[PDB]
């Protein structure tokens, strides 16, 4: 299709545009390094920040319309399971908690600093910290929201049938929110040790 | 009916509002005149807004016989 | 001109301003449209139904003011001569409530959508609606919150 | 010479690559609204004198 | 995946069929059926059930067998134009091939009453209700078929159906008709086919390419049985009646046609264990819907699947089959083959 | 002043750190995800084999162990006053690419099999022993991935 | 009519619709905060009530019947509605000048140049109308907001929750006292009562004076968290004495909240169903503590929101015409102005107090009502004759 | 010719000034082309009720004059010598109105599309129907108001 | 050249020139086929009505005229020295007609392939659809004024 | 920091010596899978077939180790200093294990599926299945002996 | 390093020797697959004819051996200092061999699935079958051939 199209060429201007200035001696003028050095470091923080709270938040109201849209299907000849089965809702808006914690520890970091020690090495090491902290902090909870939802359609319809099924199932469910918790572990021992901008 | 409520309303508070604001042009009140964008020259417009005032009563006096019968 | 004052800088404050009033109102749109079928089409039958079930449009409605808020305080903390520090913080305000105010603009959609047609077969199904509903109308909050927190840091002590 | 490029600059790259990332999500969310479609069997009158 | 993208549009569906189904009458609701005494108990049982006060407007005297099957079934199909006019897109095209083929049933059942020269009013009753379109009545007038096709049926979505049926004679009769309706399932049965490998997603399209390797089953094997009765049909013609979908094709297939008696056919089925003892012993149609619920049993067992449509019907049609087969075993008092109900759930 | 420690380094380290938990999280949920589907497809038929088939999700849940350790090592060989080469910032890479497509393939072939071997546990219970056997082959991959991520971490620092 | 369709109360309770007379009301005038505005939805309610026995008689729509249903309520947000923009100092986007300002000027200054304010005193009631126009107005009023939602939230959860107090003590059920309440008691209250109480110590604390900085509270409670023991900016003395102490204090109420009851069921099959149902009321509760308290802070922007509307709204239509003269500029005035009256009975009062009538709504079945209510109760639908519409 | 007045700066002002128009153009004809079909399948039955279901392609109408105000009010803030500022501002005024009426013409179409079926049906829908075509207009109309702020602060203190 | 006379100034011209009379002619067409099949598709069975129903393929002819009267203006602009605010200029004014102008050719193929349709069966459904039509003919005007008022400032106070 | 010995050089060791391990596990794992279904689907009828259909999981699993060996011999050639000529043999290595593994997925779990569920029916058909699963099995170990070649000659004659 | 002998020329060698071996080996696959399924049918009710129908799955292993023959002969051709025409060659030898044995992997598969049922039915077609898998085996040698003059002409005549 077009839009796979584009996929197949982009690939092949990379590769021409790798050679042409690699046959002509330039190969060392495509410097990630620079790109690394030069940039400031408040984007890469700024985006993990962002990303963090934002992409949490998309995997808790993901997970909301695939579990609320089935119990409220069940609940036009079973209305009494609207309060017994509210539980999964409340582990699929937990995740976001996660992230909007981890955004106001990392907005404690962001400070100000000078032009000449804006390029040293504890302001860099920060910036990248606190980037790929924002990521995994983001795209585990954005998973974890995804798999509780899915998960808390199946109980919503067991409870419906015959209620000794739902107690049995969140063991699967409690399973799908340990996931949300391990990287707002991991996500804080990368930024336990950055120091905020001087 | 419904169709003179309307314009009644309307052009009671209108009249209430536009007066109000004439007399503080007039006066030269800080938040009206004190800044640069503002108007520089209040009784400049203060007599600009009792006509514009009147025009509501007129059609507060006219559709209120209306109203009446 | 200068190392801290680079002339590229406002350009992630206007970007951060448009992007959080737009993403909102695609949000608002999707979750006022999926909504605006059922309600048209369960009142065909049970019109009695009508001004109860427009919940779904207002929470909707909502979020886009939680946009226009955030891009009314950085247009106001605009200037020429503005730090690169002040323009990241810029676009991770409207970056997130833009993307916050995003899915929970489609949740609030699909969920409306169901319940309208719901109550019309069990009418004590409409309150259970409205707390799955709370759930996820709050998410459109929790990046207002950190758009604020990161805009309070704009201009304190910068040169 | 120790800059990056002349065309290449380190701030036109910053000011591509989240306009990539905010036209990225651009392009995600109209195709969730693209595919709407409206429930057309609801609206319309249906009548059969087999069963009525 | 399975059902990351299903609830945005297809999800209410879901829980509303999946709730319907838990009123179905398991093993233990039917005994209760056996052993009432008249059809007034039976009222007295079925209300206790997801079937309610579906009699109320109805006295003591009025109770027959053929008032109860109408009075089921009308509670089915109210049942489906719900799910039906509640739907969107892939899923309405779903939801409107199964339309269809109780259609197809309502035009052999018109053209045969030009036949016989019988009353639209009294045949119109007898005329299945999913199967309805505007133009309907309009094929009482005349005997031809292409008479029938230009003047109704091609604004139907059953134009490009009768490619293989204009050969026709200007004299239509009732052996012609029942040739023209068997090579409408062949086409049908291949465009659900084709279209369900294209746009239906998994895992709905393991579950339905193999619920349509049955239907096809069901009727090649019974139309090489039917042609005994008959004296002689040639063998290629016959093989523009069998569906090219199923377990038999192709191998099988070829023996179908030409097998001339019950010993030759058992000779095609004993290469395939699906189909292997069922015209060794008993009832054969009973062989079938006992395999039916089998494959309808396993599309509940999935979640996430917009193919437990298709098994709510078929799994409530056999249901709707075992009330009237008890009801008439009750009401005429012979009580011997009053447990001949099939049940799964 | 050291050329073999530059200071865009860290960069590299902690995308394992990030590319482990991702992609190892991604596998423990598919895994949870399509057996708990074939779980509760048959608790309307027979709830009693419901408790002995939960040894699928934490096969699945097993494998964010995996990759949390690997990351938790990593964490601890991170400074801002360290000389952080350029050579340990790559094995770091690979450790958290290893283990993440690995853990990740695992949590793909648990998800095909407690599918159907729960859905056809009610039908014949003899059949449970190889369907257990069968989900140790498709978790050794994931251990396989962090048996080598604790040999790279090793020879990074010596 | 309220309170009664998220659930019937329990047999002699509390009910939760004496508080909601006011609580409800009140809060709508937190984000509508506008005297010129509230005071138009004061008179439409002022005119329902007093001709209450002419529309009682006659025939209605249906949503004409639902404003005389609630003619009571749309009374109160109209009058409450004028008390806090007298505080807010708003009357359709401009101010009032009554008391003198506590803040002053300098003697002198030119055009274009920039300018700042020398204190006097304080001003006694509402903000001081020297802010308005000026630059760093938002500065004062978001982080002034913000303050107010948060123990407003503060105090209007836990009156609600000594309602649990005065329901124990009537059916006589002591265990709770000991096993439900005072657990949560020592949680919050060990930390947003800690919150609450350290916001009001700043503000009568002139930390110029002493020469001293001014602490921020973000990072106060933070670190009382991650890094105990430690500080950037003091408060008060000891103050890492009391924070340490706090947090033992909250880690010990969690497994107290989760142990006492159950135990002393077994202690005089059934125990899994009181301990998994008492599980949950602390993940629940726990959290129920913090996603309300954040929740309260709608209040700050729809009343943020209806500021930035109103003063656009006044100065895109009029304010063009003050510029204007002549015959016409008396069209321009006559004609913008109903354009401003429209859009702001149309859009401000209507649409704004939906958005904001439903928002107090939820306050108290999510955040408020969910403290003391258990519900599942039986009506009172006694047996008596009326006419049927037929 | 200056650093803070570069010559590429009007690029950002031509691309700002089209994108007002053209994306309200779009949102604008789905909403004709869409509630069109409605019209005319209900109207050669009951055409009593031609000149009644007219109000949604009004509403559509509305979008694109919110797009025209902006393209002239930028279009005289135009010049050759200009801060990059100045060019950044005019960017994020035309996408905020443009990218926001184009979001809500689909809330009219979709609606739109359904209620005027519906209120066929059943007359005491048409009410309900404008409601909910209120709450999605008001959409577009915020984008209206951030671009004014933005646009107003363009010109003043620049060099 | 010059610093404000670059020698790739004239390419955007070109393309401002071009594109004017492109998406139109998309419009133009796409808008002339709908509407070509849903007529010759009704004039079968009363054909009395075909002069009255190719009232959409004139609308559709006109919205090529506003792609050309705008090439016509540029074209009379172009030389090899002119400033970059002559060229970048000109590029709005294409976008502005040719992106509006394509609109404008969804909507009418949209509509009158349906509009006539039903006024074969009721002939007071012909001012209705009319009506609408204007709607979205009005869309290929707004583009035309901007494209008006952006070449009027391309060349006065340019060196 | 020399010519030959640049201090980027492990970035492609490293890389060799994940993905023969990366392209293992998808080639094992999608072997194990569809040989986990035909297993569990024919054994309903016939589960004293059980432990002798277990050949499929077993030759799909001999792949990753293949894909573990090389990723530890490899491991103890690098260091913080060497060339890159040692650096691209490694990744030779790593890809041609890895994606010949990949194959024997390709079809192992396409023969696994089918030959199981006709051995149910002819038990005569186990001793053809196999062979078909040796030489989909012999493409995974040609792989491994160019590896094995490439990775005497990474140290061999190298500064 | 020297301009005929840099250092970036053997890792178009290490690429040769790696791409031989796995698009062969990925042509293996698709061969070894579709003709298992076909024998996996067929000897359900004829297991007589497995041993002749096992011709397919050998002619697909020896599209590998090409793929190796290759790979042997390169890697003992490699070193840290040889010229860039040495190392292009060998991207020349291992894209001929690794697409065209590819190819003829392509049609066995193709062939075989039909052949083998086919020959089921008639005794006769078994040659007919074989005579079609000649040519397209020879379509794998082809590359093989040509690959062997490069590479014994890589070092021929070089610095």
């Amino acid at each position: 299709s077009f839009s796979h199209f584009l996929y197949y060429l982009v690939l092949i201007v990379v590769i021409v545009y790798g050679l042409y200035k690699l046959f002509t001696g330039h190969g060392s003028d495509i410097n990630f390094g620079k790109f690394l050095l030069r940039t400031s470091p408040y984007m890469w923080a700024n985006l993990g920040i962002a990303l963090c709270v934002g992409l949490s938040v998309v995997g808790a109201a993901w997970g909301i319309f695939i579990t609320g849209s089935s119990m409220i299907g069940a609940g036009v000849r079973a209305p009494r399971i609207t309060t017994k089965n509210l539980i999964s809702i409340i582990f699929c808006e937990v995740v976001a908690i996660y992230g909007l914690i981890i955004a106001i520890v990392f907005s404690s970091k962001l400070t100000v600093a000078t032009a000449e020690n804006m390029y040293s090495k504890s302001n860099l090491y920060t910036g990248y910290s606190l980037f790929w902290a924002g990521i995994t902090v983001g795209a585990s909870n954005l998973i974890c929201g995804i798999a509780v939802g899915i998960t808390g359609a199946t109980a919503a319809i067991s409870d419906a049938a015959d209620s000794a099924l739902f107690v049995k199932i969140l063991v699967i469910e409690i399973f799908g929110s340990i996931l949300g918790l391990l990287g707002l572990i991991v996500g804080l021992l990368m930024a336990g040790k950055a120091s905020e901008f001087q | 009916t419904g169709k003179a409520w309307c314009c009644t309303v309307l052009s009671a508070f209108g009249v209430v509002i536009l007066s109000v604001i004439a007399h503080l042009f007039n006066t030269n009140h800080e938040s009206f005149v004190g800044s640069i964008n503002d108007p520089e020259d209040g009784p400049a417009v203060a007599h600009t807004v009792y006509l514009a005032a009147l025009v509501y009563l007129v059609f507060f006096v006219f559709c209120g016989f209306q109203v009446y019968l | 001109m200068t190392e801290l004052c680079p002339v590229y800088a406002p350009f992630f404050g206007a970007i951060g301003c448009a992007s959080a009033i737009i993403f909102t109102s695609l949000g608002a749109a999707y979750g006022t449209a999926k909504s605006g079928v059922g309600i048209c089409a369960t009142c065909v039958l049970r019109p009695d139904l009508l001004f109860k079930n427009i919940v779904p449009v207002i929470m909707a409605g909502i979020i886009a003011i939680y946009g226009l808020v955030v891009s009314v305080l950085v247009c106001y903390s605009l200037g020429q001569k503005q730090a690169l520090y002040t323009g990241f913080i810029q676009l991770g305000a409207g970056l997130s409530v833009g993307l916050s105010g995003l899915a929970a603009g489609f949740a609030i959609g699909i969920v409306g959508d169901a319940g309208v047609r719901g109550s019309s077969q069990q009418p004590r199904l409409f309150v259970g609606m409205i707390l799955i509903l709370i759930f996820a109308e709050v998410l459109g909050l929790y990046g207002l919150i950190v758009a604020l927190l990161l805009n309070s840091r704009a201009t304190q002590d910068v040169v | 010479d120790d800059i990056l490029s002349s065309i290449w600059t380190e701030g036109l790259l910053m000011c591509l690559i989240v306009s990539a990332l905010l036209l990225f999500i651009l392009i995600v969310a109209l195709s969730w609204i693209s595919n709407l479609d409206i429930t057309y069997g609801a609206l319309e009158k249906s009548t059969n004198p087999i069963k009525k | 995946m399975e059902g990351v993208y299903f609830n945005i549009d297809n999800g209410f569906i879901e829980g509303v069929v999946r709730g319907y189904r838990n009123g179905l009458l398991s093993n233990n609701q039917y005994i209760n059926l056996t052993q009432c005494d008249t059809l007034e108990d039976l009222k007295l049982q079925l209300s206790s059930t997801d079937y309610g006060n579906f009699l109320s407007s109805v006295s003591s005297e009025s109770l027959t067998t053929s008032l109860i099957q109408e009075y089921a079934s009308s509670k089915l199909y109210h049942e489906f134009n719900y799910i039906r006019d509640q739907s969107s897109g892939s899923t309405r095209k779903f939801m409107d091939y199964i339309t269809y083929g109780y259609m197809i049933d309502n035009v052999a059942l018109m053209i045969t009453g030009t036949i016989h020269d019988r009353d639209k009013g009294e045949i119109l009753q007898r005329c299945h209700p999913l199967g309805w379109f505007d133009t309907l009545p309009t094929l009482s007038v005349a005997t031809d078929l292409e008479s029938l096709y230009e003047t109704v049926l091609v604004d139907t979505p059953l134009a490009p159906y009768f490619k293989n049926c204009f050969d026709t004679a200007e004299e239509l009769d009732d052996m012609n008709i029942e040739i023209i309706r068997n090579k409408l399932y062949k086409a049908y049965l291949e465009d659900f086919y084709n279209f369900v490998t294209e746009e239906i997603p998994e895992p709905a399209k393991e579950c339905m390419q193999t619920l349509l390797g049955f239907e096809a089953d069901r009727r090649s094997i019974n139309i090489a049985l039917n042609s005994l009765q008959s004296s002689d049909i040639d063998p290629d013609l016959k093989s523009d009646l069998l569906p090219n979908i199923g377990k038999l094709y192709p191998l099988a297939t070829f023996h179908l046609a030409q097998a001339q008696d019950f010993e030759g056919v058992r000779a095609a089925l004993a290469n395939v264990y699906e189909y292997r003892g069922f015209l060794e012993t008993g009832n054969l149609e009973d062989h079938f819907y006992q395999l039916e619920m089998e494959l309808c049993r396993d599309a509940f067992t999935q979640q996430f699947a917009i193919s437990t449509v298709w098994a709510w019907m078929k799994s409530k049609e056999q249901e709707v089959r075992n009330i009237t087969w008890i009801a008439e075993c009750i009401a005429q008092n012979q009580r011997e083959r009053i447990n001949n109900y099939i049940s799964v759930y | 002043s050291n050329i073999y420690a530059p200071l865009y380094a860290p960069f590299f380290g902690f995308a394992g750190c990030a590319a482990a938990m991702v992609l190892s999280c991604l596998g423990a949920a598919i895994g949870t995800a399509k057996s708990g589907i074939g779980i509760a497809g048959i608790g309307t038929f027979k709830p009693e084999l419901i408790m002995k088939s939960l040894i699928p999700v934490v096969m699945s849940g097993i494998l964010a162990i995996y990759g949390l350790v690997v990351a938790v090592l990593i964490a601890g060989n991170l400074s801002p006053t360290e000389d952080y080469t350029l050579f340990n910032g790559f094995m770091h890479l690979s450790c958290g690419l290893c283990v993440g497509f690995a853990c990740l393939s695992s949590g793909y072939a648990i998800g095909m099999v407690g599918d159907v071997g729960v859905r056809k546990y009610m039908h014949q219970p003899r059949l449970f022993v190889g369907i257990v056997l069968i989900l140790i082959f498709s978790e050794v991959l994931g251990l396989y991935g962090m048996i080598v991520a604790l040999i790279l971490n090793t020879r990074g620092s010596e | 009519s309220i309170c009664d369709c998220y659930g019937i109360a329990q047999y002699r309770e509390i009910n939760a619709g004496l508080p909601t007379i006011v609580t409800f009301p009140f809060m709508f005038a937190i984000m509508f905060g506008d005297m010129g505005h509230g005071f138009l939805m004061t008179l439409a309610a002022l005119s329902l009530v007093l001709n209450e026995k002419k529309i009682n008689k006659m025939k209605r729509g249906e949503i004409f019947d639902m404003a005389f249903t609630g003619r009571y309520i749309i009374l109160l947000m109209g009058v409450f509605s004028m008390y806090t923009g007298f505080l807010y100092n708003d009357i359709f986007s401009k101010t009032m000048t009554i008391f003198k300002s506590g803040w002053k000027w300098p003697d002198h200054w030119k055009k274009g140049e920039s300018i700042t304010a020398t204190s006097v005193g304080t001003y006694p009631i509402g903000l001081d109308w020297a802010w308005h126009g000026t630059e760093n107005a938002l500065l004062f009023s978001n982080s002034y907001k913000m303050k107010l939602s948060i123990l407003m939230g503060f105090i209007h959860m836990t009156y609600s929750y000594f309602f649990s107090l005065a329901n124990h003590l009537y059916f006589n059920s002591m265990i709770d006292i000991i096993g439900n309440f005072i657990p949560g008691l020592l949680f919050m209250q060990g930390i947003f009562g800690y919150l609450s109480v350290c916001i009001v110590y700043k503000w009568a604390v002139d930390w110029v004076k002493d020469g001293k900085p001014a602490p921020g509270l973000l990072n106060m409670l933070i670190n009382m968290f991650l890094s105990p023991g430690t500080i950037d900016d003091e408060l008060y003395p000891h103050q890492a004495k009391v924070q340490v102490f706090l947090l033992l204090m909250a880690l010990v109420c969690i497994p107290w909240l989760l142990l006492v009851k159950p135990l002393h069921f077994k202690f005089t099959e059934d125990f899994g169903d009181i301990m998994i149902h008492q599980v949950i009321h602390t993940i629940e509760f726990c959290l129920n503590c913090v996603s309300h308290t954040a929740s309260y802070l709608r209040l700050w922007a729809l009343s943020l929101a209806h500021a930035q509307l109103s003063s656009v709204l006044w100065t895109m239509t009029i304010q063009i015409a003050f510029g204007f003269r002549g015959f016409v500029g008396v069209f321009m005035t006559v004609a913008l102005f109903a354009m401003w009256f429209a859009l702001t009975c149309a859009v401000l009062v209507l649409m704004e107090g939906t958005s904001a009538m439903l928002h107090s709504l939820r306050l108290h079945w999510v955040e408020s009502m969910s403290k003391f209510f258990v519900g599942e109760g039986l009506p009172y639908e006694p047996f008596a004759f009326e006419y049927k519409d037929m």
